[PDB]
């Protein structure tokens, strides 16, 4: 499948993945394409945060779906 | 034909994501809150309210009056500093998902309709 | 978050708390810092005597707020 990833800056990149791929593998591809280390990446899809050890198919991520890179912060 | 279903599914997915992500006005980065108050200081330094998503300058945006436990403020209607919007946002996400899956079942037929990750 | 507790003598205690902490936890922190068991502590904020089972956020206690400690001595 082909999916999209929206980075922290707002840029949209295109990834070629498989629904059986794990979240770590998708984060590694994001690192290969944009240079973002996987320990800094937090992925959101359809409001759900993707946790490590899981695959895309666990979240029903289909073709041309969009993942979002988000910062997670503590409030004041 | 297929492009229309892909467009509708992805639009629903993006609405579900928009109901959870807070976008910064300064740098344009998506934000989610781990814990703490609803006053969010983005990495770029811009402040915003996690509840109404409006740019703010500090704590004067929120209600700072003593409250009786389990009662609304009797002096103002300003955003609460400690209320967790996670439950209401998830109810909104689940309602959008449910209605969109019903619409997809109405369009295609009573036989795959799931849009987004499942429930628990 | 950080809060202050003023005794009747005027001494200021500084606590590191979280908005989810209960009043019982705040009294436990006061016991750790000052040696007063929570059964002797009465916490008052804005004219309200704080009940142990509820949290700081229930009273809309803000950051750098000041609570007031009054002592209770049943044993003599
Ligand atoms: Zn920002
Ligand atoms: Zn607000
Ligand atoms: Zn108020």
């Amino acid at each position: 499948m082909q999916i999209f990833v929206k980075t922290l800056t707002g840029k949209t990149i295109t990834l070629e993945v498989e629904p059986s791929d794990t979240i770590e593998n998708v984060k590694a591809k994001i690192q290969d394409k944009e240079g973002i280390p996987p320990d800094q990446q937090r992925l959101i899809f359809a409001g759900k945060q993707l946790e490590d050890g899981r695959t895309l198919s666990d979240y029903n991520i289909q073709k041309e779906s969009t993942l979002h890179l988000v910062l997670r912060l503590r409030g004041g | 034909a297929e492009k229309d279903d892909i467009k509708y599914r992805t639009s629903i997915e993006e609405k579900m994501t928009a109901a959870r992500i807070r976008k910064c006005h300064k740098c344009g980065t998506g934000l989610i809150k781990s814990e703490g108050a609803n006053r969010m200081s983005c990495r770029c330094g811009a402040q915003m309210c996690y509840l109404c998503r409006v740019s703010i300058n500090g704590y004067d945006h929120f209600c700072q009056h003593p409250r009786s436990p389990g009662a609304p403020c009797q002096e103002c209607s300003r955003c609460s500093l400690w209320t967790d919007p996670t439950e209401d946002d998830e109810k909104l996400i689940e309602e959008i998902q449910k209605e969109a899956e019903e619409e997809q079942k109405r369009k295609n037929g009573e036989n795959f309709k799931r849009i987004g990750p499942p429930l628990e």
